[PDB]
């Protein structure tokens, strides 16, 4: 699995200077075991449709 | 100017690798440089202050 | 939503499933030779819903997710041809089972 | 400087364009994206980091790049004015002591 | 040296979060299916 | 104002920046007093052709 490229949210103009995303604070988030599952599980669902 | 004011100045061949001024459009040509050009343009042009 | 999901082709080496799914109507060729330029990949779905975004007032949402597209698009072209390639086989679903 | 590198890369992948049609028993198996690499890995970091500067946050494929190739302006300058006439010298691949 | 896996700029270059195969996706399936069965036989008569 | 001891600028861009400024001064090209040899011989046991 492939996290996006950070360059993608945010742009750094100056050093004390840097535009912000929407969804800061869930893109910083982290998953635990369950929610990992989850994860495979949707992909599971996506890769045999039906 | 000082190069070219010494007095051995009608005996010289002068060898110049780079061209003035630049065309524009070979910089603007390059596929979604806004930003880049921006960067750029803060870089090496933004003065500091108070 | 508008999209072709199931084509048909060239016959199976399987005779059973003769099928072949594309996501958001994007083709695992589309990574080799584009018919597009970067800022024209797009589906009906996915725009739409930066349209309705946009005239709700949340801009900066919309703005990210035209920014993310490309990468959606990407991965579900890696899906396709994951499907299409890799696992076509004999415990695949007859597709007259995948109609009903 | 800027300027003189990238005419110096458009005139390359122009001369380079071509060679799968010249020669399809050897590049049967190529694709725009080899030259494109090939290219990209005999050019200086510098114009390239200040490219990637832009196509980090923003999507461009190979119709992107075969239209900034085919775009006429150039900057002149010495070394891009040898490397035309290199590019010119070398027509014929008998001089590059290759031969079928 | 497959063609798709050539990368020339750098949007779609990112970090790797965790990896999956075949026999681990299979049991986990199978594992999934169970459990749910059985805790629902668990928690009504 | 006296300890304003910082720099704005990236320091990505800075590098990119001073490896142009580097690259500016390369010379593609060389002096020299005689020609390279294009054409050499080969001696034989005759005393005319070579």
């Amino acid at each position: 699995y492939i996290a996006p490229n950070p360059r993608i949210s945010s742009i750094t103009l100056t050093q004390r200077i840097t535009t912000t995303g929407p969804f800061a604070i869930l893109t910083g988030s982290t998953p635990t075991a369950q929610q990992l599952n989850d994860v495979r599980k949707i992909y599971l669902a996506l890769m045999f449709p039906g | 100017q000082e190069v070219l004011t010494d007095f051995r100045r009608q005996d010289t061949i002068w060898v110049l690798a780079l061209q003035l001024p630049v065309n524009p459009q070979v910089v603007w040509d390059v596929p979604r440089s806004s930003i880049a050009n921006l960067i750029m343009n803060i870089a090496t042009c933004l003065p500091t202050g108070e | 939503w508008a999209t072709i999901d199931v084509e048909y082709r060239e016959p199976a080496p399987y005779v059973h499933a003769q099928r072949y799914i594309r996501y958001c109507g994007i083709d695992s060729r589309e990574l080799i030779n584009p018919t597009t330029y970067g800022i024209g990949m797009t589906y009906h779905c996915y725009n739409e819903m930066l349209r309705m975004l946009v005239a709700a007032g949340k801009d900066s949402e919309a703005a990210y997710f035209r920014s993310m597209l490309p990468f959606h698009m990407v991965r579900f072209a890696r899906i396709n041809q994951i499907i299409n390639e890799d696992l076509h086989s004999v415990f695949s679903l007859p597709d007259d089972m995948f109609n009903a | 400087v800027y300027a003189s590198e990238l005419s110096v890369m458009k005139v390359d992948m122009r001369h380079l364009s071509l060679m799968q049609r010249r020669f399809p028993d050897v590049l049967i198996q190529a694709r725009p994206s080899h030259f494109w690499k090939a290219v990209l890995n005999d050019s200086p970091e510098a114009v390239k980091a200040v490219m990637n500067l832009s196509h980090s946050h923003n999507f461009i494929n190979i119709r992107d790049m075969m239209r900034w190739v085919m775009l006429p302006s150039l900057q002149p300058s010495l070394k891009l004015a040898l490397e035309e006439e290199a590019w010119a010298a070398a027509n014929d691949f008998e001089d590059l002591m290759l031969t079928d | 040296q497959r063609p798709e896996r050539i990368k020339t700029t750098p949007y779609l270059e990112g970090d790797v979060l965790s990896s999956d195969s075949g026999p681990l996706l299979s049991v986990f399936a199978l594992q999934e299916i169970m459990q749910k069965v059985r805790q629902v036989q668990a928690d009504y008569m | 104002t006296a300890t304003r001891e910082v720099d704005f600028t990236v320091p990505d861009v800075q590098k990119i920046l001073d490896d142009i400024k580097a690259l500016a001064a390369e010379q593609v090209y060389k002096i020299v007093k005689v020609p390279s040899i294009s054409f050499r011989h080969i001696v034989m046991q005759s005393r005319d052709r070579v």
